[PDB]
């Protein structure tokens, strides 16, 4: 990386976007960077410790696949399968889970949540397509909760409980991104 | 829906969901028996129509919908993972719902019934749309219940008995309920 | 509509591009709105008295899908099929025509010419996609009309008559866009 | 025009008409027997021959076109709704005719014969273009002859008998002519 | 060409990409015309005398069409085929050599390596799609020669000589891009 | 590498070859079986490892690569026509290798081992990618091979007989080899 700088001169890391203490998320955008901002790609370094699951989120606009350079991953995808079938109750919820493993491949569609969970200490490779534009937002944690957006009044309506009961319910974890896997 | 040579014709959409207090319909396919139309492949078209003091329970779809008001007045709301952005829709309005951010669609105090038509541009799945529900209904569930005891135990710091008592459920006239208030 | 403005923040109507008397015609386009700019779609209204011949016209670029919000509608769509057959006079020429109807949708591909008829007092909306550079090409009227434009030797050489001929029947009809349907 | 795996080579076009003073071919779709190009499915070619002193008469198509000169030298016409913009095209000269624009072309005073050269890059139908004609001939006639007596009654304010005298016809040698003058 | 210039105004030549004395190339691209730079297209014109081979060499974006417009032309194209085929070794080497001729078409593929021969004087017109971008990249002749480039180290180990060796048969053509194709 | 629903689940890359010192493989096509990713469709993602001191002899692809460095340390060589922009790759390190150049890539005086990760994206051939080596080995010669006995005379001003001594060959361990120094 010489001082004659100025190419496709080589990338790689900045803050992490995500940092904490149960894991951490680099990520290089388009809107940051010229060698894939006319590439349309977004690159992500995903670190975590036995036991950190990555809390459900879906991507905006971005389809990101992703590698397990190191560790052992499980990954709880959701979905609603074909619109070549015209049916609401008609269609699918399907839960595509697995314990993927420094080798294999996961594609994450682009509003699809998703979750994870570091079965080993992990080391993961994303790359994300369809970048300029993307927004991650959570269904569980504390910072850029969505389900603690739907006003008060909205949630009693939305979910199997109140108003009162979801605001609680929510903040019952007062964690992040990562958080701790530990079951019972 | 099947096989027409060119007709540039269309009067009938799929119906998603219908009640008591409103519709949601989908027009068949574009590119659908005509080859005419390949340039279109990837646009759909939804009509939607809900009575008075009425709801559309939060949801985000995966393709960029530009809404429209044919007939009525909304009360928008978009929401981000930050807080709202609300807005009072009326005949004419159209505003540019992008994918993935969640939104509730609200029909106000009114006789005067409404009608958006929503313009859907398709990516992820070309000509293909879905929407996502947080709630659980008869129709299908919250994509919620689809996770893990554990997934939901972890993530939420709640045991599970506590996550479907506010997971999933019983509203009935679905997807377009009645407001309280 | 709030001041706090500046988003994806709604839009709706300005000087209508064709107004008249026998109807008008309102039409956001792309290149002066940003939340369809970056979608390149085209939208219109249009709103006719009973009985206003919307003129036969062709868009250049645009196809555009038409609903009708309000009223009842006689289209009158002209085409020149598939060109996955090669052969000049072994093509089609085909007229379609319908009379639509608050529900119906008509799609209007980009340089067939196009002429309505507003059975009843008409609404319509116009989602006009591949809009960035649309031309509206006129066969008809006093403005914007085209036959109007071949200069006269050709004119002669081109239609059944001839270049004094032309000028006249086409200048025969003082009038815009929209204009009188009653027939006899 | 059918079943090659991957032949990168091309020399017949197929005629669109041709006659006494011209013609009008078109290649075989490049995306046509080989797979090897998918990249081209929407590009099209037509060849364009005329003999001295005549025209292509008044037209549009629904594809872009960029124009070019192989041999001879030409005078093209820019028919748009205010006036016009007109050329004397050179051996070399390329211009680019947007969709949709009418547009007449001719060769002048020559010996010198006419060999324009239509590379077209279609949307609407991919890899499909469509010209289309005012005058009736007997290939096709107009366009306008289409549509209805009244359509034309009210459009035009002329009785349909003074309509198609300036309608159908019988241009023989039809869409290249030769020129009076 | 009118003094109210300023449209899809035509254009024609300016200095030839690669003149020389065997042949010459003008080559008007999109980086530096307006009317095909939202086009995407190379246009570009070929003349040269009787055996003057174009020597080896690829387009590194762009795709070629050649037409013949006069004489006579003697091709050969260089091709590894489908990758729905999945086995390096168990792929293709094909050579496609057509004597081209006033009338013909001959496509040239982004990457694939090209020669030409004039058999007689040659004419010919390029329409490159897939423009902006492209580089052409030589295996042969004295500049822009690649072969060239691949340090001595390296080629000892790539080409069936070595170092000192390749350097030299190399530059055993001090010519440009046309040379003599004057057989024995 | 067969008919699956929707499967977002990929392990099985195909070998291009492989060998005493590494290896190059290919993920199968995305749009597989299932159709739940025809926006995809273009891209390909290839893995690679070589051992410690080896060589990927100079090649240049037809897609635009995307490469990124999983484990080692390597030395990449973009060799265009007046130069040569060479960079020493370390863990983490993402490089953009246009289309068309050619490029040689090495594994340093290591004890550790060479990862690489090449996301492509296609073009030309949609989800196709096809490199092209200079020098001939068993698996494929070289290019070059594929000429003219004329076409290298002319070309190179050099007797065929020489022209093969620095041509066709038998470079063993294939593209990748054990370097000297």
């Amino acid at each position: 990386t010489l001082s004659s700088q100025d190419k496709p001169f080589n990338l790689r890391s900045r803050d992490p976007i995500y940092s904490n203490n149960y894991g951490k998320l680099y990520e290089i955008t388009p809107e940051k960077n010229s060698q894939l901002r006319d590439l349309d790609i977004l690159l992500n370094c995903l670190q975590m410790n036995e036991g950190a699951l990555f809390v459900p989120h879906y991507n905006s606009r971005a389809t990101v696949i992703l590698v397990a350079n190191e560790g052992r991953a499980e990954v709880e995808l959701v979905g609603l399968e074909q619109q070549q079938q015209q049916g609401l109750e008609s269609m699918q919820l399907r839960r595509y889970a697995a314990t993927l493993s420094e080798g294999d491949i996961i594609v994450i569609p682009s509003s699809f949540p998703v979750a994870l969970k570091a079965a080993s200490d992990l080391n993961m490779v994303g790359i994300g397509v369809n970048a300029e534009n993307n927004e991650r937002n959570f269904l569980a944690g504390h910072k850029e909760n969505v389900i603690r957006q739907i006003p008060r009044q909205v949630s009693d309506l939305t979910f199997p409980g109140s108003g009162e009961e979801v605001e609680e319910l929510l903040e019952n974890q007062k964690e992040s991104y990562f958080v701790d896997g530990q079951p019972r | 829906a099947q096989n027409n040579p060119y007709l540039f014709r269309s009067n009938k959409f799929l119906t998603l969901f219908k009640n008591q207090h409103g519709s949601l319909r989908l027009l068949q396919r574009f590119n659908e028996d005509t080859e005419k139309l390949e340039n279109l492949r990837d646009y759909r078209v939804l009509e939607y129509c809900s009575k008075p003091n009425t709801l559309l329970l939060p949801h985000h779809s995966d393709s960029d919908l530009l809404v429209l008001v044919l007939e009525g007045q909304a009360i928008l709301v978009l929401v981000n993972p930050d807080g709202r952005d609300t807005y009072k829709l009326d005949q004419g309005d159209a505003i540019k719902i992008q994918a993935g951010t969640p939104f509730y669609l609200i029909n106000p105090d009114n006789n005067q019934n409404l009608r958006i038509l929503k313009f859907a541009i398709t990516f992820r799945r070309p000509g293909t749309v879905e929407d996502f529900f947080l709630s659980s209904t008869k129709r299908l569930p919250s994509y919620l219940s689809a996770f893990s005891k554990n997934f939901l135990e972890a993530s939420y710091d709640s045991p599970y008995d506590e996550i479907e008592q506010t997971l999933l459920q019983e509203e009935q006239e679905g997807v377009i309920v009645k407001m309280p208030k």
